[PDB]
């Protein structure tokens, strides 16, 4: 078996793009070698003489089926089998057929879905085709499921009368399509009680599992189409097994070696790394409310959180946004102290000159500072619009990871289009997890392609993808190229504030030429090319280093006394010790740290009572 | 054509027309911007 | 009424409890007036004349089910349903049936169980009972299961051939015993070709759902007459419904409306108590080693763990420990520093001895130390042989809870019996969750009766079968009365130390009446009973408060210098903050630390800018 | 009766017999006492 080769599906709804030609060329791109379209199938404005025949791939829509406004005569969706009906047009159907006809009464003729069988959801509308004849053949209780026949709409008139006649080897005037290969094969209305779901014959020897959708090969559930729930690689589970099974007789849970993590509609034997595992084995996109996300064991898990934790707020596109384009005027409130955006984000132009359409009134620019408490995001990342009066993006300042969950048009994480922005200015940016990025068509920008974003990307096959900005030969030649002396090999600004890649070394948010070895202020050291400050009870050393690392414990010579493996400034008289027994000590000749007399109380400064005198 | 009840609905420089049959109004979107409302821009194709 | 009553079933194989009459009441004790054995069903040893027919009620057995060394003429196991088989005699029989006769082959002759129709586990055996008849005529592949075909083994020699014929009214000469009634009803190997495991008849439209067991009266989930698994309050399924179901299409789990929580082979809506709700949804008895309890508003999860996790050794008999059927001087070293059973106790007085048919040698005295750190029990506590130097239960003065999953005969969680200690010493325990407290038969042992049991049940219905120990007019005239200063809820032992609680005041463990406040050297102050001395630095005054608060916030004067209310003993000599202002402290006139001046760089060892010179 | 192999077999007093038939081992627990060597007390009956 291999993977079928899924297309993301249009949802346009009736809009054309560009010119009839062109519009017809935006399907061709779309759904060209598509075999299960993952969102919906819009066939919509195809004319006359323009061919279909890549339409003749398409197995399986995971949303609905719009039809409508075509001109051409033969529509041949041949091999769809399945419409899953996820989604809706008009909030009712899952299969629309609407108004084919052309200027004279010439629309579409021939619509041969022999294959078809399933509808798992919604009903179905056939209108205003007058030239559609050999569907009104078609019995629509073998497709829709017994809960939508009330909601069906059907209607088929071929005034004109050039319908041919269908061959008689197959039920009762049912065929799609004129002749023997393209007429109904009924597998729900024709078998015995004691069957429940499909059934490929009258015998009640050949019945479906109920665990598949359109027909099945034989009597099992490793035997059907396609799958009804999920998919463990091999059969049609109902739900994916799970990873620990409770005996009854021990009172406890017990691993299990078929055990899958049900990821999206399939069960996998692990999730992919930017995926909050769950300990069911789901893998879900954003975890529970109370809860809050882990950092380690390889996964992405979510622990629960102590109380009052790092404020998330639910991104575009999500529940209480999906009516909403971009970040309004109005819905911004409702970011004020985010930290982490579950979700992705919209900045589109309507945020800027505000539509009288969704009633929102324009928004206000310094508003953007509101993000500037954001630190990473989960979706994408898509910017179009920006005030020109800017010259960075500065709202986002505070990021550091993208993980890229719910993508843009399934490809693009980053998205920084057309643009009167003369600097990125992502400082804080460490990684981008997964997607692609698309720096291109910005009117300045200049500083982008000496990033090397291949050290941001975790994941493989992430691709950039940067052309039409300033070229270099005509930034760098005007006083843009950015900042030396740190490791020219990544810039998000003119100055070396930025830098990815530290030179050599850093001092925190900033890059340098060498840490403060030897000499300096401050006496530092060197790990993962980081300068951090060494005890300051270490001594100044003029010769050699000074420490290795940041503890006192690390000193080459104390600057003070030394109480043992530490370095201390000066020794302990008053520490608490065991059994509520106070702690005094004394500096000896090597300026080293010895206990006190028990006896002492008010400490000492010598060796035992000939050290205190009282 | 779509009654200014439906002004600006088509973002991008849209051409909002009238659909005479199914009686709706919908979008006639410039090339290279997609969505219901030529909202979003094809970024698979160009830049 | 459909909590149909349960027995427990012996697990003594073959043993004789006594003589023919003390077994036989042993054996009538135990399943008389019972439907579900939860064990085995074990009759051995039952001669003419006794009158088994209080069997006639069992309708199911847990376990194996063994008939030997009989000698009654008829053992009417006619409601028997199914034998789970969940524990095997011989390692592999579920129904076993050996020997049935005395040296004149007059034995078991009626083997009635005409209502058998299904062995979920393991094979079946007779042997050597030969006046068994009317049973070899049963073809035992409809009943045992399809795998286990293999070990059976049966051989029904019934030379002598003196019983009546089979009635033909049933097919293939099959029947239990005489009559109509007492024949075979086959529901496995009459089926139709397609049904999936058991039926009702032999036309294809009557099947039974695949977790009936026994076969079905309908074709439904809900109408077996057996559940081969979970069962959920009126159907039999194969897991208890789960509580969150995993939406493929938004990635995101959401709430089941009818998931349960699967407690045995039961779905419940809630657990009990006493049961760690685990993270799936299950009632468990001890989770995994990497947690711990996590009480929270009531209910006992588990969370990963507090980092470094405490020590939980297995008990007695979980685990790896069913060899040994006590505290062995083999097994002890295992508890070095277990804080908590997961499991249950077994003191034996067979460790004590020193079994030679296991070559344990015999238990010191003196290792009985090893149990001073445990403080908790999860199952039961079972004592009855303690060393008779040792006066009270010292090895278990730190345990705190006995929570009670497992029990003794399914009942007892406490159990001291037959020892000679003369108090009890379990001056720390708090809580008996679940089981009943036996403690009897001790020769001199008071101040078992004055503890008030019912303030350490978790649970109602718990009660305490204390009988037989030394007479309670017999303490009294001994002077073998607790503390008068005890609160009148009781004691464990004689000293003001083991008691339940005080009457005015607490020091550590210790019941006192008037405490040190206002003389003594421990000058305290009262705090809910406890009086506890305070902050160490402010001496008494002549009769008046020594102090009222913890810190040196609260003491009216300080014995040493006084800083207002931060009374310490020194005077400050350095604090730190911001720009080092390193300020020290002297004895003013008030004996109060006034701040320091920078002026005098030499710190402040005397009086303000006019006695602070070299 | 059974041999020394299985000698201190049965405790609390254990009269510890020979099976002729199945060929086996087996106790005769003292009264009161439970168990396939007679280990146990029967606490639900007496003390």
């Amino acid at each position: 078996l291999e993977e079928k080769k899924v297309c993301q599906g249009t949802s346009n709804k009736l809009t054309q793009l560009g010119t009839f030609e062109d519009h017809f060329l935006s399907l061709q791109r779309m759904f060209n070698n598509c075999e299960v379209v993952l969102g919906n199938l819009e066939i919509t404005y195809v004319q006359r003489n323009y061919d279909l025949s890549f339409l003749k791939t398409i197995q399986e829509v995971a949303g609905y089926v719009l039809i409508a406004l075509n001109t051409v005569e033969r529509i041949p969706l041949e091999n769809l089998q399945i419409i899953r009906g996820n989604m809706y047009y008009e909030n009712s159907y899952a299969l629309a057929v609407l108004s084919n006809y052309d200027a004279n009464k010439t629309g579409l003729k021939e619509l041969p879905m022999r294959n078809l069988q399933e509808i798992l959801h919604g009903a179905v509308r056939f209108s205003n085709n007058p030239a559609l004849c050999n569907v009104e053949s078609i019995q629509w209780r073998d497709i829709v499921s017994s809960d939508f026949l009330s909601n069906m709409s059907m209607d088929f008139q071929n005034h004109l009368g050039s319908c041919q006649k269908c061959d008689p080897s197959c039920p009762n005037g049912s065929c799609w399509g004129a002749g023997e290969e393209n007429c109904q094969k009924l597998t729900k209305i024709i078998c015995a009680q004691q069957c429940s779901g499909r059934c490929r014959g009258k015998s009640p020897s050949d019945c479906c599992h109920n665990q598949c959708a359109a027909g099945c090969t034989g009597p099992r559930e490793s035997d059907c189409l396609v799958c009804r729930k999920f998919r463990n690689e091999a059969t049609c589970k109902d739900t994916c097994p799970p990873l620990m099974l409770y005996n009854p007789t021990t009172y406890q849970m017990d691993v299990n070696p078929e055990g899958k993590y049900s990821f999206g509609a399939t069960c996998v034997k692990k999730c992919p790394r930017n995926y909050v595992v769950t300990d069911h084995g789901s893998c879900v996109r954003a975890c529970g409310a109370d809860s809050y996300e882990m950092e380690e064991d390889g996964v992405r898990k979510c622990k629960k959180c102590e109380g009052p934790c790092r404020k998330v707020c639910n991104g575009i596109g999500i529940g209480e946004f999906k009516d909403s384009l971009s970040i309004n005027a109005t819905n911004i409130k409702h970011f004020k102290n985010c930290t982490s955006i579950s979700g992705d984000l919209h900045i589109l132009p309507v945020a800027f000159r505000g539509d009288s359409f969704t009633h929102t009134p324009p928004l206000d620019p310094q508003e953007l500072d509101i993000l500037k408490t954001v630190k990473e995001i989960t979706g994408f990342l898509l910017i179009q619009a920006w005030p020109e009066n800017r010259t960075d993006l500065h709202a986002f300042e505070n990021l550091e990871i993208i993980r890229g969950r719910t993508k843009q048009h399934g490809q693009f994480s980053l998205a920084v289009v057309s643009l009167n922005i003369t600097s990125l200015g992502l400082r804080s940016l460490k990684e981008i997890s997964d997607g692609d990025v698309i720096i291109s068509g910005n009117k300045n920008l200049c500083y982008a392609n000496t990033i090397n974003w291949k050290k941001l990307f975790g994941t493989s096959g992430q691709k950039t993808k940067i052309i039409s900005n300033r070229g270099e030969n005509s930034c760098k030649a005007t006083g843009q190229v950015c900042h030396a002396l740190c490791s020219p090999e990544g810039c998000w600004g003119p100055e070396p504030r930025d830098c990815v890649s530290c030179r050599n070394v850093s001092r925190g948010r900033e890059c340098v030429d060498k840490c403060n070895l030897l000499e300096g202020e401050p006496r530092e050291f060197v790990e993962n090319s980081e300068c951090i400050q060494c005890h300051p009870e270490c001594l100044p050393q003029a010769m050699n280093i000074t420490c290795t690392g940041r503890g006192p414990d690390n000193c080459i010579q104390c600057a003070h006394y030394i109480d043992g493996p530490h370095c201390v400034k000066t020794c302990p008289a008053g520490v608490m010790g065991e059994n509520n027994t106070l702690v005094w000590k004394y500096a000896d000749a090597g300026h080293v740290c010895h206990l006190c007399h028990p006896n002492c109380t008010y400490g000492c400064t010598g060796p035992g009572l000939e050290g205190c005198p009282t | 054509e779509c009654p200014l009840s439906h002004d600006g609905y088509c973002l991008h420089d849209g051409v909002c027309m009238y659909i005479e049959a199914l009686d709706k109004y919908a979008c006639n979107c410039v090339v290279g911007y997609i969505g219901e409302r030529c909202q979003y821009r094809d970024l698979k194709w160009w830049e």
